[PDB]
Formats: C-alpha cells, structure tokens, sequence
C-alpha cells in the first residue's frame, strides 16, 4: 500500500523560510528554471536565516519514507550569498537514527551547467516514532513522504517492452 | 514437472560500483546454479529416454 | 596498553554525544573535544555531536 502524503504544508510550515525562489536552470520545465516538487530548497528571507527545527509524528500504523538533501556549494560566496552563514550544519534524527551532516565548499567540475553539488538521503520511520530535522542552512527540506506497507520483496526489470 | 519446487524470488541485484565484489560474487552463485542446473537436466533427460525406451 | 598474552584481546570502548551544549559544558567543560584510538592496525578520530535527538 503506497500513498503520497503531505508530511509538511507548504504554506505554513516555514513562515520565516522563503519557499518561492529555489529554481535552478539545472531542472527546468516548459523552458522556465524549476526545482522538484517532493523537496523544497529553502533560501535566506531577507538576509536572515533562522534556525530551522522541524518535528513529526509518525500516528499511521505503517512505515512512513522520508527524502531530504542536502546542498553542497560550489564556492564559498554561493553559501553566502544562499544561507547567510559561512559555518552550517545539518542534523537529522529518529529513533534508530541519528546523523550530522556538514558542508563541502568545493568546486567540482562542471557537469549539467553546475558546479555544486547535492546529496539525497532516504529514511524510514516505523509507527510510533518521530523524525527530527535541524539545520542553519544547506537543506533541502521534505515536502512529502510516502506511507508504505513492505511486501516480501522483488526486483527491477529494464526493458523496452511495451505494457499490456 | 511438479518436484520443482518454485518460491516467489526476484533473481539479479543491481550493485554500485565500489560493491564490485559482491557483484562478482553474485555472478558466481548464478553461474554455479546455471551449471548445476544444466548438467542434472542434461543427465536426468538422458536417464529418463533411457529407461523409457528399455520399459 | 600492550598486549604481552599470547591470544587476541578484545577491547571496547564508547563516545558520549550529548544532548545539548550545557550538557557538554556541565560533563567536560570543554567546548570543543576530540578522541583519538590508535592500534598497528586502526587509526580513528571522532568527533562529539551536539544535537537533541527524540
């Protein structure tokens, strides 16, 4: 049983985070720069960003999957000028696990017209939990997850066979 | 046919790059069960249009 | 330590991670802190991680 659920509203979970900008020309959509809709790139309100600290309750009896990523610049001028702090960090918590996670101010390559980086995390919360996120800056916050019921388990097939 | 007992499985596991020796050793299991398989097919095909004839 | 017996030896240790600032202050009084282990064959350094876990 899969179900795209709303874990946090878009218009009143982040009050003092700016959700409208966040568009990239990496991904974009009908020519226009856009971003993903299942995770939201805060940036700075007027430079200020606060302390961002988000709970949730897992109250549905079955596993809750969760997604969020966190943004590695490419120079240190880019953070600045997204975060408004030179020195960030992330912490994500349940109650199995428990992780910081720190920027990489680095320039990389350039691959797809971009020189920074970003890397997805994945966790499940099992019923009765709760799911943490900290952060000063560098997060890609969720905007969905995904209820799910695990069944015995199966592969992936890569084909160009049509379906019937 | 029906001593093949048949469980809902889901051969072939993708792996990344740097997990080149679990892939590696995945393709040695598949190999192993492919020979294994082939040579007791082969051999019971045979056994069994033998003793058919001879019956 | 120096392991003079003649069969492997096991050992086992911990890092503290406390839950707040205060907490570290309170427990160490030391702000900043660092651990080292080291053996012939493991070098390892960690590092405390401040943060309110649920």
């Amino acid at each position: 049983s899969f179900e795209r659920f709303e874990i946090f509203p878009k218009t009143s979970s982040w009050p003092n985070h700016d959700s409208n900008k966040g568009v990239t020309a990496a991904c974009p959509h009908a020519g226009a720069k856009s971003f993903y809709k299942n995770l939201i790139w805060l940036v700075k309100k007027g430079n200020s960003y606060p302390k961002l600290n988000q709970s949730y309750i897992n109250d549905k009896g079955k596993e809750v999957l969760v997604l969020w990523g966190i943004h590695h610049p490419s120079t240190t001028a880019d953070q600045q000028s997204l975060y408004q702090n030179a020195d960030a960090y992330v912490f994500v918590g349940t109650s199995r696990y428990s992780k910081k996670f720190k920027p990489e101010i680095a320039t990389r390559p350039k691959v797809r017209d971009q020189e920074g980086r970003m890397n997805y995390y994945w966790t499940l919360v099992e019923p009765g939990d709760k799911i943490t996120f900290e952060a000063t800056g560098n997060l890609v916050v969720p905007r969905y997850a995904f209820t799910m019921e695990r069944n015995a388990g199966s592969g992936i097939i890569i084909s160009d066979t049509p379906v019937h | 046919i029906e001593k093949m007992n048949t469980q809902f499985t889901a051969v072939g596991k993708e792996f990344n790059h740097l997990e080149k020796r679990i892939e590696n050793l995945n393709k040695k299991v598949d190999d192993g069960f492919l020979d294994i398989w082939t040579y007791n097919a082969e051999l019971l095909v045979l056994l069994e249009n033998e003793r058919t004839l001879d019956y």
